């Protein structure tokens, strides 16, 4: 897990250094940014029904054969609907975990690691993640600096599937 | 690893005799069935990636518990750390369907496999209803008269299924 | 060639079971299949020898006798027998260890900013 | 301990269905093979005597130097315990087989002999030797192909029956090794 | 020296036979295979091979080529109610060959029992076989 | 598949090939009485060895001139040309069992027969006297009436398949007539 | 269930069969002193292996011409394939023995064996000086004589199964005289 | 010990590889120098007894010193010769055990493993240990290919120790 | 490239040693199933124009969205179909590349190594592929071992893919 405080320790460790000025303003620049950051993150949360749902409707007007096509990797059924919603609810609680930590240490453990064995195996299509997590990238209504920290998590996700 | 041809020179050399005239003609059986094993471990590869998705899923579906959050195939580290493993009995037992013998699926594979599993906390009991998925979509896959002549194949599906179920009592 | 096809995957996982250790990780990866066909069919050995000096060592060949001095190993008892006499050399270990994945050893000089 | 009908339930209880016709169609076959290997292991267990008999006294022809003075079964409390050592083996797979699982034999001898031996100081190499002596000295008796003494049974095949208990006895073998 | 006569062809062989039998098709036959079992892969098969004889096969032919009925006797003493007997006669080979002549000593060699061969020993009935009777340290 | 079994034969051309469970039956739907005929077959080629020694030693020890030095079963590469000639002729009188008609049989065997054994000096009274033995001991074991060794059968009669055969020896006998 | 017997040695093929306790009364009960006769053959074939080695080097050890080159006990296949022939009529001698017949020993065995052995070149006198030993070495172990073994049988003679194997072994040397 | 069937399951294995066509190709020529390697190391054991000290003659009367030297390190005495029924049996042991394998396997680990430590400090030197199997070469009978697959390990052995 | 001769050659420069017969069996059983192989790859190349426009059209027929989408990752425009064309005729030359050297020596070098990293890059699904694979295992038109071979190299593509 890589946080803006668990890697200034891991420079000061590799010098064998006590935390000096420069390891205590990376550590300063967390707290000024976690107000903002956590209100995104509160914020995600409270309208997480909205955003799943909706996001996932705007993957299948985009891309109709995913409901159409038969077999266990397409959204044709309830079953399959019901584990495409689950997907972005997974994607889009790790964009809130990172906001909490001010970095992407979660999804780079919890989600990206061991990824495209899972995509290539069950046969299930990245592009089909883009067009849920752009929904969500304009789509939260959010505003200014509470926007910007939301929108530095979510192209991460991006280009992570890209 | 040993196969069945190094089988009786170590089951010969140890007290240093020689195999004696009695047991080479059951060897010289084996390479009549030679050209009905090369097939069958054809027929098992070329679907390698079609016994392990189509019996992972059939897993989870009877099992929902390890793919729920706080289970233990739940992140994408460890389900791809569980695809990883269910391809790795698919290579060791073939390995063993080519050979003659046990002695490089449970040597390599099966010692201290479920002494992995106890230390790590995944169910030993749940690996094995995988591996009996996979038993039966290969015996089942390794008894169709296409690409082949038709004729008797039934040891080696027992010599197939003989294996499969040793890794069924290996891991449990 | 950190691609997918030339990823260990199984000796990943030893290495994450504390099995083996990072010196027998990079043994592995010298001896890996993607390692043969990518970067030791396209040199000879004198080339080879300077690869597995800079990676390994961490430091540059010292002339070019060394290069002539250690080519034998790979042509008598192979890349197997190259790797672990030159893994068990006290450059090495002196600085690497049996935990220690390697580097370039200085590489730039403290008061400066280009370095090699 | 586990019984091969207690392998069929833990297979139904993670799986949380009920028991099926599918997986009962191999135990009711156990069912009416069950006298076959009920012909078997009685014949094991009544010439136990002559395969401790041969477990130790074969073994000693040839690797002889453990009777020498210095040996690891010089003595004759260590000559005594050998003979002792070997006729527990056995009667633990007696009693594997008839559950037909072999964690009975694993959780009670087969889980950390090979750790007090090295400790006990004997080699594993002599054990192996003197354990795959009994192996085909068992084989011989279920099928009953023995030469000094041949015993009552019906007629049949239980090579299916005969390939089992040497499924056993290297997995007692592998142990020590 | 073991088979010093790798080819030796004294038949006469006067091509008058050409025009009626060809070279290639000269003592071939179909032989008629037979896996009959009574079992569902029970298979016909013929095959179409090189015929050929030798002079002994008068009084003994192919199938009857070195077949004598061998006896097993399983008999406990007093075990009549376990004891056997069996009847076979499979393609019966000997016993290993005879060694060299030797000259007064040397360690002739033999081979017994029925699990591997393990040969004997021998300077002439004695079997020293690797005791190392040179034992001189010079203290 | 009948094509297929000359297609063997016509190639020139040394293979193997059978014939599966399910192309049987269409083989045997085709053949009349082919679980009679493949039973007469494997009469025949079940005692195919004993069939040319009981038939080459009964025309020596009936015409005892033949194994004179200057006689034509003396010098045992001919003795060994003689028991190779015996089979050909056996092989090819099954076949024509198997495929049902003498046409594969004349052509390959008996055209050309007659004046190339004139041109080695074969005595032909002595091979008609060769062949009927043949002809006495392939009614004798289709039929299951050989002195010394019956088979296990299918009730049945097979008298008709016992004058096939009996015909067919014919044509080989007319050919070195 | 000596038709049993007999249609083992008429198929001209390999084929094991044994006998169970039921029809083993049969047996004791059909030749006469079978309690004598079963131990006589068994007596032989429990160390025939030493019979046919020390009989033909004994061949060896008068005649050492044999085993010169241009001898017939050269190139060792040929020395292998004497002994071949010396094991073949040790098992064909015990089946006679068993029997209580030679019938059996005529047709399969000595059959024109003296008109092959003179058109392979063996030398035929030198197998009756390695059968002679043979009649010695059946006598002597019948008898329980032997100087070296010694096994343990019940009380009694069998003088008449030690002159049966005479009368056995000199139809061999008047076979091949 | 390394049988041709073995290697390649070890070259599938280091690669991480399921069996392919390519190592499928390998063991089927493994099945078809079967029939022709087989009748050599059975029938060899069928003119065994000659061949041990058939060939020790042949060593005997190329080297007379071997008799008549006084040393505890050759066949001068009684109970030389009796290592000599031994040492020698040991070379005509494994080249039969090479031909059940179809390749160079028990010998490789069993025999030539460590063996100049084992030559000098005995002073055993091989000019007659490769004229003890040079007489096995040319008079153990094996004609055809069945003579040419009995005599391909003999001449490993000897290109070993010279 | 792994041939079967270059992975005999592969483990005698391993060990270091010279080629013994456990290595020419390896070449020997190659030699027996290129008279199969090579009457393949001649079939395949023979009837390369009506596979290859076959599988694009079994492409199209299955996943009719891609002649209809607009965007750079599909077969609507002009030089997407001729884009499209010529990956499958991609696909079949590595198929007759590895029949001839007798393993998947090519289709390792020029199509499997770094495929997920361009299927990922350019948006191109992998389940395209196995359609277009699909149409050519039960329609080459081959029939028996001449079938067989085929059919692993094929099916070799397939479950890199899959
Ligand atoms: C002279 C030394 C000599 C003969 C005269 C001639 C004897 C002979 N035998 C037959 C008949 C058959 N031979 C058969 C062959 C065999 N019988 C078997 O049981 C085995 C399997 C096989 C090989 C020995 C068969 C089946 C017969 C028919 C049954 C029968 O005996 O009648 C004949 C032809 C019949 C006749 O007498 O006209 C002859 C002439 N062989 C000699 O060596
Ligand atoms: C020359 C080198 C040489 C001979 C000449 C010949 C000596 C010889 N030995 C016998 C008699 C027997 N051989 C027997 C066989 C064996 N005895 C055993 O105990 C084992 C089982 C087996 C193999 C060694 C037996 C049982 C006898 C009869 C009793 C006896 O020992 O005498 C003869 C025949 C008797 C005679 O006419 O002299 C001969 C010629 N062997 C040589 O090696
Ligand atoms: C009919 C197939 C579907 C399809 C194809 C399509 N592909 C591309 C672009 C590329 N494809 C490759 C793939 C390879 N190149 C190789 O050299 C090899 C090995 C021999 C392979 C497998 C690459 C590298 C590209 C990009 C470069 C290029 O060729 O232009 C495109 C263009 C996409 C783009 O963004 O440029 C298409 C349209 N698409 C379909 O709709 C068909 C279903
Ligand atoms: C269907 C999946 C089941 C499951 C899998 C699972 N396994 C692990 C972890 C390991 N498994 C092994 C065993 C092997 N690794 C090998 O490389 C080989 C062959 C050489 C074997 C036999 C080891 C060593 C580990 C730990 C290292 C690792 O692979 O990660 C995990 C945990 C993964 C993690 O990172 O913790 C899972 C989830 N478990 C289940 O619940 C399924 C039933
Ligand atoms: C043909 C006779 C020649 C001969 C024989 C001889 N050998 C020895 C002793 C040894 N030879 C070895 C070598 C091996 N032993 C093995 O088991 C193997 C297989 C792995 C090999 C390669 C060893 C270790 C010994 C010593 C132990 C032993 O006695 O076997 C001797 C005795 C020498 C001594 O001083 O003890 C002889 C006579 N030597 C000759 O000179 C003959 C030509
Ligand atoms: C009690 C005597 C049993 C019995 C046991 C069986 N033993 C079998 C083979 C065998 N026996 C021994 C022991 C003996 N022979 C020796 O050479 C030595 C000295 C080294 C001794 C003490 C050995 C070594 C073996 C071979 C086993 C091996 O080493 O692999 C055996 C199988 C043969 C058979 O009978 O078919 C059996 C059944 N025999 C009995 O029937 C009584 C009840
Ligand atoms: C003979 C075939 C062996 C061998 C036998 C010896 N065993 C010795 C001691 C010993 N063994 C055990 C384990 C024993 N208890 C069990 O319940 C079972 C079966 C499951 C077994 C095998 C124990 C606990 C001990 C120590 C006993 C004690 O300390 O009281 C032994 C030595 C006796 C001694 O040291 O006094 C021998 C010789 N060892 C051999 O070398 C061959 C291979
Ligand atoms: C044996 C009971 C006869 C007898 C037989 C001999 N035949 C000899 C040579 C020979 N036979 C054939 C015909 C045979 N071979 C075939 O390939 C076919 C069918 C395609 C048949 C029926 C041929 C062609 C030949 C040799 C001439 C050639 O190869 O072109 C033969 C050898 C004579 C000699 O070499 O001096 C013998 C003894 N002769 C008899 O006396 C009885 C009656
Ligand atoms: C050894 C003590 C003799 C001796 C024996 C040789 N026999 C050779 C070949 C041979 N032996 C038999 C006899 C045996 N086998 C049987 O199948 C039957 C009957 C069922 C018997 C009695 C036969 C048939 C043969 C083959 C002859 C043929 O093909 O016609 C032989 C080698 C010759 C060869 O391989 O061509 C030898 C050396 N010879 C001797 O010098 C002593 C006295
Ligand atoms: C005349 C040569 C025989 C005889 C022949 C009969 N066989 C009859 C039935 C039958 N035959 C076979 C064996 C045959 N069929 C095969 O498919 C194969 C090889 C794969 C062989 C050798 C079988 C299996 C059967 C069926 C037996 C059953 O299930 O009851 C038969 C009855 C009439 C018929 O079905 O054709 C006859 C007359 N029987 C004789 O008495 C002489 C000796
Ligand atoms: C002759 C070569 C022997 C010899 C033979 C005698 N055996 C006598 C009784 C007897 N024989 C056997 C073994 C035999 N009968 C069988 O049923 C079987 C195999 C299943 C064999 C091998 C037995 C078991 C017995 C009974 C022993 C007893 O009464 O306790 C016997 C007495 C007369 C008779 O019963 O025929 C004789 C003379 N005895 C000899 O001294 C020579 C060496
Ligand atoms: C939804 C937008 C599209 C879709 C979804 C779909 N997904 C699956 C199956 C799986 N998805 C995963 C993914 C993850 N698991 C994780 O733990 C994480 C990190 C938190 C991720 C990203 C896994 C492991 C599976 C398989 C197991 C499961 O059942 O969930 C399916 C089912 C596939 C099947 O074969 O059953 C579906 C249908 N597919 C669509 O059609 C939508 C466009
Ligand atoms: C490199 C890879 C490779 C293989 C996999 C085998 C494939 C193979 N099998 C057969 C030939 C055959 N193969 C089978 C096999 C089977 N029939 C069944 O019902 C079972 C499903 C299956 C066993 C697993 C049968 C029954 C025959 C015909 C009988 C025979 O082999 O003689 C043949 C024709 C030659 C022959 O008959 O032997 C070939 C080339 N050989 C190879 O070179
Ligand atoms: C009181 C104690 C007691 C026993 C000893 C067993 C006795 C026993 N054995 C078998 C019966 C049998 N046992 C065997 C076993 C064998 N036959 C062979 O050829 C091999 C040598 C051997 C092991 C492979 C066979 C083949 C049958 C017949 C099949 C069967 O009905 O079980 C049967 C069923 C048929 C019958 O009633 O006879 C019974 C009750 N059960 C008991 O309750």
């Amino acid at each position: 897990m890589k946080t803006p405080i668990t890697e200034a320790i891991a420079t000061a460790d590799n010098q064998g250094r006590f935390l000096s000025n420069t390891e205590l303003q990376a550590v300063n620049g967390r707290y000024q940014r976690a107000t903002a950051s956590l209100t995104a993150a509160k914020a995600l949360t409270g309208s997480a029904q909205r955003l799943i749902t909706g996001a996932a409707q705007a993957v299948y007007n985009k891309f109709p054969y995913t409901t159409q096509m038969p077999g266990p990797a397409y959204a044709s059924s309830a079953i399959g609907k019901a584990k495409c919603a689950r997907d972005i609810g997974y994607y889009l609680r790790m964009v809130t975990y990172c906001l909490v930590v001010g970095g992407t240490g979660p999804m780079d453990e919890y989600l990206v690691a061991g990824l495209e064995e899972i995509n290539r195996s069950f046969d299930l299509s990245p592009s089909w993640y883009i067009e849920a997590l752009q929904y969500i990238k304009n789509s939260h209504g959010l505003s200014g600096q509470v926007a910007n920290e939301a929108n530095a998590y979510i192209d991460y996700a991006i280009n992570t599937l890209s | 690893m040993l196969d069945a041809f190094a089988k009786v020179v170590a089951q010969a050399d140890a007290r240093g005799e020689f195999l004696s005239n009695t047991q080479i003609d059951a060897l010289s059986k084996m390479v009549k069935e030679g050209n009905q094993r090369l097939d069958i471990v054809n027929k098992v590869t070329s679907n390698a990636s079609a016994i392990v998705t189509n019996s992972a899923r059939a897993l989870f579906a009877e099992q929902p518990q390890l793919i729920q959050p706080g289970g233990n195939a739940y992140t994408s580290r460890r389900m791809a750390a569980c695809l990883r493993d269910m391809e790795i009995v698919l290579r060791y037992v073939s390995y063993a369907m080519i050979a003659g013998d046990s002695s490089v699926l449970d040597d390599r594979c099966l010692n201290g496999l479920r002494e992995t599993y106890q230390a790590l906390g995944t169910p030993g009991s749940s690996v094995a209803v995988a591996i009996q998925k996979m038993k039966d979509a290969s015996v089942a896959l390794a008894n169709d008269t296409t690409g082949t002549p038709i004729g008797d194949c039934s040891s080696l599906v027992a010599e197939l299924a003989g294996y499969f179920d040793r890794a069924a009592v290996s891991v449990v | 060639q950190i691609l997918k096809s030339t990823k260990q995957p199984f000796l990943e996982s030893q290495l994450r079971f504390n099995q083996i250790s990072i010196k027998d990780f990079i043994k592995g990866l010298v001896l890996s299949a993607p390692f043969r066909d990518l970067n030791y069919n396209v040199n000879n050995n004198y080339r080879f020898v300077e690869i597995c000096v800079q990676r390994v060592l961490g430091r540059d060949i010292y002339n070019e006798r060394e290069k002539i001095a250690w080519s034998i190993i790979i042509a008598t008892q192979g890349l197997e027998g190259f790797i672990d006499t030159l893994l068990n050399t006290q450059e090495y270990l002196s600085n690497f260890g049996d935990s220690i994945v390697p580097f370039q050893r200085r590489r730039i000089i403290p008061q400066r900013s280009k370095g090699e | 301990m586990l019984d091969a009908f207690s392998r069929v339930v833990v297979n139904s209880d993670a799986k949380a269905a009920y028991v099926g016709g599918s997986d009962l169609q191999a135990l009711k076959s156990f069912i009416a093979d069950g006298n076959k290997r009920l012909d078997a292991v009685n014949s094991i267990v009544s010439n136990a005597s002559c395969m401790v008999s041969d477990a130790v006294s074969g073994m000693i022809c040839e690797n002889p130097g453990l009777i020498s003075p210095g040996g690891n079964c010089y003595t004759n409390r260590r000559m005594a315990a050998c003979l002792r050592d070997g006729e527990i083996i056995l009667r633990y797979v007696s009693y594997a087989l008839l559950a037909g699982d072999a964690s009975v034999l694993e959780d009670r001898c087969l889980n950390g002999l090979k750790e007090t031996y090295i400790a006990l100081g004997v080699p594993t190499n002599s054990s192996i030797r003197a354990v795959s002596i009994m192996k085909a000295q068992a084989v011989a008796f279920i099928t009953n192909t023995a030469t000094e003494r041949k015993m009552s049974f019906a007629a049949g095949d239980c090579t299916s029956l005969a390939s089992e208990v040497a499924s056993y006895f290297d997995r007692v073998g592998a142990a020590i090794s | 020296g073991e088979e010093e006569e790798t080819v030796d062809k004294e038949a006469p062989r006067p091509e008058l036979y050409n025009k009626y039998f060809s070279a290639d098709r000269l003592h071939k036959a179909p032989e008629i295979l037979f896996e009959y079992n009574k079992t569902k892969y029970d298979r016909v098969g013929v095959r179409y091979t090189e015929v050929t004889s030798k002079a002994s096969e008068r009084f003994f032919p192919k199938s009857r080529m070195n077949r004598a009925p061998v006896i097993e006797i399983s008999y406990r003493e007093g075990a009549v109610s376990t004891a056997s007997v069996s009847l076979s006669m499979p393609e019966i080979s000997g016993p290993p060959a005879l060694p060299f002549p030797v000259p007064k000593g040397d360690v002739t060699t033999t081979m017994v029992t029925d699990p591997t061969t393990g040969r004997l020993k021998l300077e002439f009935k004695v079997d020293g076989a690797a005791v190392s009777a040179y034992s001189d340290p010079r203290a």
